């Protein structure tokens, strides 16, 4: 047996720290984490269908003390369902203990809690901003071949109630049919083109028209029509997204009916951001909660 | 090859100083840069913010061969590591640092010339040069850069003051001549 | 037979002094079971020092039992055990938990270290002891608290058999004669106290009863040999000017003995 | 990288005064630790614990005063070899944290390492931890290769040896190689016995440890030992005060540059022999006048003892007196020198030939420890 | 059952913590690469040493 009680005990002892204290798992428990879980992705759809209430978060990258804090506000699972927007890795100073909370739930919950795949959770970037030395150091490079194997497997995108479509990065010029969403396999990784890359790659900008190119030399801007256009076809009514810090926690874009959050406060130190969260009601009334950091 | 030298007495920049580089590669996890003002040691210039897949040219117009304004973030002197970031410098800054690197710039410009005029054979000597005549003066203005350019234009009104940096008068003679031609106002 | 000494400022410099030196070890070869605190000691030298006068003679004289240092803030101090393992054996020691101090959770300044011995000889056969030297101001709360160390005991342990002995500065100053009804180990009927609140354990001029033994359990209550719990005046037994018995420590050994 | 895991190999530098212990590839050492073992003088047990066989490391050290200390290198060479195996082991299961028999491991050992002890120290890795494969590399041609050469001509100066290792095409020559029997560790009794004569005193075993942090911060070679003299004697320009850990304040004069002077001057601690610069100059003088001229272009200081400021510049005075005017006299003293060996190894043990070179258990069950003569320079 | 979304205009705030943030791990990468690079760099002339020490113990 996996004693998965044992594992979310000692992640969630550290939460009263001050300092930042860290949580020490075995190899073989963590390992557990991703080969049990792994199971669980790829038995629930590439694109989830999903059903009200639940909290929807942005990018958390490896900010654990914030995460413990957003649950702390927003009710630990089952009793509040969740889904999260990727970007679990990187750059914080705690990704292993983030990316193992969130799959020890994902195991504990099956089907009051999900995840969706970031731009982070692929080998090639994690490589370089630094989730692959916090494993060369605290336990082994072996141990990130086998994260690797799991973030290949993870679900791309959610539609709650037929009507909120969410994902992590945004739109495509491809995107045109969900079916292309659906017929893509797994395991996969994250190509450098194409509609698996645009929806964890792209961006909203008010000062484009159609599909912009994107200084993040993938995949492209896309205009605040190209929301409206997307959302009739699909007969959606909102599009919610992370993928990039806003200062307000949520920015709405496109006339209000696009929305992107960044959960992670104050990100990196490097930035003077609230993190937010959304609380969809079971009618579908969207409502926003803001962990706002100290001037 | 030519002599080289460093700008100021220290050999290396501290925390939270803004120094000018010249952007000489880019690499996957940063842009490798030379510190102009310290002798051209290596410095490198983080991915910073926005997540990038692949690094073009012309992100955030850091580019190549450009000299650019950046902060000093980390300095491992052990190692040799000065790690750099484009992001937090504001536009004054920018423009102060491209006044202190333009002045301080004109003075190694000159030492330079004096140095190949004396025939100076090594940067020992270079140094030793900038030590008895910059950096003096680097010291009396607890400045670095400014207070070397202001002596050296103060040097065009009155030459007395270069009476007391124990000089060779050959050094005195030529240093003279070379502000002459270098700080006239045309 | 069994006691409990307060050796002020125990260390490297005390230990050097040789005629100290000699008094301290012709103090320790009393005893059977002996407990030595305010160990100052950072490498174990002055420790060290003491066995080998301990030992010389023969190399199993004396076996020790230490404690990591202890305290909030950087005066850290060990516990010493020192017992002859002839007479009586350690079987098992730990620390009593109390948290991390910086999220303010500790409840003593100095975690009692506890041992179980056996003693094959005496007519208890097994049974555990309790080291505190307390801090001087949280007398009241940290000998109230040995009470949760004793259920400990019972809970790790399945032990009654328990005596509680140190420096608990348990008189005078700092726990005046009202504060008893707060403590649990003094007002239970679980505990026995062997020094009683007359028995001067200083060789300063005071008259406090500073050191203590307490004990629980029925074999071990029956194996203490009646009246014979007291202070050890080591100033009279060895016929010492007032100057020299402080040299040594301010705290007299306290002792009681065993069938 | 290791775009497949081909394990990461270890590096152990198995110094006299500190082991250095890390993972191939890496750019430092993860763990450094006293290169000492203290069995306990008496019977007992931590509170919380069993009776314990030998402590190693810090763990020792902090519990000097009940065991007896001992190291098991002695002026670079391995003495005790009981102990030895007792500091591998505690680099493997406790520093490092890492089962040896998965991680091939690179050893390195002191300038003219008798041919015994190079078996020996084979035979342990192969019969106790069982390792896959390992390697041995003298500590002076890692510190060269560090700094990306080739030929050059290292001096050594650690905590209990110092060596002047001439190198040519990556080969140290046997011959040249000069020893010294004078380290950091005597430069910090000697700093001991000066600094008594302004009274200050250092008997408890607390105080010992601060002359050790004292002279690697607050010390440095002087240009001119009898100007800097006059100028200590003179004037209060030179001195720099210490505070110590109970927050008295020592001042620390003309001590500052004596204590190092001793390496120039070794006299100074009654050592008749002559002084680093001399010891270098007549290891030149031993190679063949040919390639002297590439030694004295390319001459290396490595080790904790070579930290000292101003001591590139002192030699580069001294060897400039005793050389020939006309050479090109060049010192090198890389920021990192305090870990030059580990990083040699380090660099070494992560070349793409390098992985070719190492004794496999598979070689080692099928020839003996003798096989190391074969796979060493 | 055509369920369409809207918007609580108002929004609930928690004060988020002071605990510093940012990881060394960013860091760590860069040095990595460095040391790589360094690596790369020395092994044209490391690496004919080795193999000049291969080829003479190999006659042995
Ligand atoms: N900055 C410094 N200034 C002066 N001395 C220093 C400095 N850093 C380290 N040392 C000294 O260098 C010695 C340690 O160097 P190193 O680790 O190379 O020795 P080692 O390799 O253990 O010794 P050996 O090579 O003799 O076996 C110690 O004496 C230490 O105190
Ligand atoms: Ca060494
Ligand atoms: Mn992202």
């Amino acid at each position: 047996k996996l004693n998965l009680d044992s594992i979310i005990g000692r992640l969630l002892e550290v939460q009263g720290s001050r300092p930042g204290k860290n949580v020490q798992l075995t190899e073989n428990e963590i390992r557990g984490l991703c080969l049990k879980s792994r199971e669980i992705f790829l038995s629930q759809p590439i694109l989830l269908e999903l059903e009200a209430p639940l909290k929807i978060c942005g990018a958390i990258h490896g900010q654990y003390y914030d995460l413990l804090r957003l649950f702390e506000y927003g009710g630990f699972p089952p009793e509040s369902n969740y889904l999260f927007l990727g970007d679990y890795v990187d750059r914080g100073k705690q990704s292993l203990e983030t990316i193992c909370l969130l799959l020890a739930y994902k195991i504990k919950y099956p089907e009051n809690f999900f995840l969706l795949r970031g731009n982070h959770e692929c080998a090639s970037i994690n490589r370089i901003y630094g989730f692959y030395d916090e494993c060369k150091r605290r336990y082994n490079i072996k141990l990130w071949k086998t994260f690797t194997d799991c973030f290949n497997c993870l679900p791309i995108a959610a539609i709650v109630d037929e009507k909120i479509f969410c994902c992590h990065g945004g739109l495509s010029p491809d995107l045109q049919s969900m079916e292309q969403i659906r017929r893509i396999m797994r395991p996969t990784d994250v190509p450098d083109q194409g509609l698996l890359c645009d929806l964890l790659w792209s961006d909203p900008d008010k000062d484009v028209q159609g599909w912009g190119e994107n200084d993040r030399g993938v995949s492209f801007t896309f205009g605040a029509e190209v929301v409206a256009k997307f959302l009739h076809k699909h007969d959606l009514d909102l599009i919610c997204r992370a993928h990039q810090v806003v200062e307000d926690g949520y920015e709405f874009f496109a006339k209000r009916q696009l929305v992107t959050l960044f959960s992670a406060p104050n990100y990196c130190g490097e930035f003077d951001n609230a993190g937010a969260m959304m609380s969809v009601d079971e009618t579908l009334m969207c409502s926003f909660q803001i962990l706002k950091p100290a001037d | 090859p030519g002599l080289s030298c460093r700008f100021y007495q220290h050999k290396f920049p501290e925390v939270e100083d803004v120094v000018m580089v010249n952007v000489r590669s880019i690499a996957e996890m940063g842009a490798y840069v030379s510190l102009l003002e310290y002798n051209n040691i290596e410095g490198m210039i983080l991915l910073s913010e926005l997540s990038r897949r692949r690094i073009r040219s012309i992100n955030k117009l850091i580019r190549i061969g450009r000299n650019e304004c950046v902060v000093v973030i980390r300095v491992d002197k052990e190692k040799g590591y000065i790690d750099l970031s484009k992001r937090r410098v504001s536009p004054e800054e920018a423009i102060k640092c491209e006044d202190k690197f333009t002045k301080s710039k004109t003075v190694y410009s000159i030492l330079r010339h004096v140095a190949e005029v004396l025939e100076y054979t090594k940067d020992e000597q270079l140094e030793s040069l900038f030590q008895r005549t910059a950096w003096v003066f680097d010291d009396k203005y607890k400045r670095p850069g400014y207070g070397a350019y202001d002596a050296f234009k103060h040097a065009v009104s009155d030459p007395s003051i270069l009476d007391s940096l124990d000089l060779n008068e050959d050094e005195r003679e030529v240093l003279i001549n070379n502000i002459n031609r270098r700080l006239t106002p045309q | 037979k069994i006691a409990a000494f307060n050796i002020r400022t125990f260390g490297e410099t005390k230990m050097s002094n040789a005629t100290l030196a000699s008094y301290i070890v012709r103090i320790v070869r009393r005893y059977d079971i002996v407990l030595i605190q305010e160990v100052r000691d950072s490498h174990l030298v002055a420790v060290g020092k003491l066995l080998d006068y301990l030992n010389q003679d023969d190399p199993n004289t004396y076996h020790y039992v230490v404690s990591e240092p202890l305290g909030r803030n950087s005066y850290k101090e060990r516990y010493l055990f020192l017992f002859r393992p002839n007479k009586v054996s350690v079987l098992d020691t730990y620390q009593y938990d109390d948290g991390c101090e910086s999220c303010g959770n500790d409840s003593f300044s100095r975690e009692p270290a506890v041992v179980k011995f056996s003693s094959h000889s005496t007519k208890v056969k097994e049974f555990a002891i309790v080291a505190l030297h307390s801090a001087p101001s949280d007398a009241v709360a940290e000998i109230n608290s040995l009470y949760d160390v004793y259920l400990d005991v019972q809970q790790k342990w399945h032990l009654n058999d328990v005596m509680l002995m140190g420096d608990f500065n348990a008189d005078c100053s700092y726990v005046t004669s009202s504060q008893w009804s707060s403590i649990r180990l003094r007002t239970s009927s679980t505990f026995q106290w062997l020094i009683p609140d007359s028995a001067d354990t200083t060789a300063t001029s005071t008259n406090c009863a500073y050191d203590r033994i307490v004990v629980a359990g029925s074999l071990l209550q029956s194996s203490v040999v009646p009246g014979s719990a007291a202070p050890f005046d080591f100033q009279a037994a060895y016929g010492l000017s007032n100057e020299m018995a402080l040299a040594i420590s301010d705290h007299y050994p306290v002792e009681v003995t065993l069938t | 990288m290791c775009d497949e895991d081909e394990t990461t190999a270890l590096v152990c530098d198995n110094g006299s005064g500190l082991v250095k212990a890390g993972f191939a590839g890496d750019d430092a050492p993860r763990a450094v630790f006293p290169s000492i073992v203290g069995r306990p003088r008496h019977q007992g047990v931590m509170v919380g614990m069993g009776q314990k066989d030998s402590y190693v490391g810090d763990e020792a050290q902090s519990k000097r005063g009940i065991l007896t200390l001992k190291y098991p290198i002695e002026h670079g060479i391995i003495t005790n070899w009981d102990d030895m195996e007792k500091i591998w082991h505690h680099t493997f299961y406790n520093e490092l944290r890492v089962a040896p028999e998965e991680h091939p491991t690179l050893l390195t050992e002191a300038p003219l390492n008798p041919k015994a002890n190079r078996e020996k120290m084979t035979q342990i890795m192969f019969e106790t931890f069982n390792v896959p494969a390992m390697y041995v590399a003298i500590q002076a041609v890692l510190s060269l290769y560090a700094s990306g050469r080739t030929t050059g001509i290292v001096l050594d100066s650690g905590d209990g040896v110092t060596h002047n290792v001439p190198i040519y095409e990556g080969y140290a020559l046997p011959h040249a190689i000069m020893r010294l029997d004078l380290a950091g560790r005597d430069l910090t009794d000697y700093l001991m016995k000066i600094l008594t004569e302004r009274g200050y005193s250092f008997v408890t075993t607390a105080e010992r440890e601060i002359v050790r942090d004292i002279k690697e911060k607050l010390c440095y070679v002087a240009l001119d030992f009898e100007n800097e003299m006059a100028t200590a004697a003179s004037s209060s320009s030179l001195e720099k005060s210490y505070e110590l850990p109970d927050g008295q304040v020592i001042t620390i004069g003309n001590e500052r540059f004596r204590c190092p002077e001793t390496l120039f001057q070794p006299s100074f601690i009654g050592m008749e022999s002559a002084g680093i610069h001399e010891t270098t100059y007549n290891s030149i003088m031993k190679c063949d006048i040919d390639i002297r001229k590439d030694l004295y272009a390319n001459n290396v200081m490595s080790g904790g003892t070579t930290m000292y400021p101003g001591i590139a510049d002192r030699m580069q005075k001294e060897i400039t007196a005793l050389a020939p005017s006309t050479m090109k006299i060049k010192i090198i003293a890389p920021p990192e020198r305090k870990y030059s060996v580990w990083i040699g190894g380090s660099i070494l043990a992560s070349l793409s030939t390098f992985q070719q070179m190492w004794i496999t258990k598979q070689e080692y069950d099928e020839a003996g420890p003798s096989i190391v003569h074969r796979k060493c320079f | 059952d055509v369920k369409h979304v809207r918007f609580a205009a108002a929004v609930e705030v928690w004060e988020a913590d002071d605990i510093e943030r940012k990881g060394p791990w960013e860091q760590a990468a860069v040095d990595r690469f460095r040391f790589q690079r360094r690596i790369a760099s020395v092994e044209e002339l490391l690496s004919a040493v080795l193999l000049r020490q291969k080829k003479l113990l190999e006659q042995q």
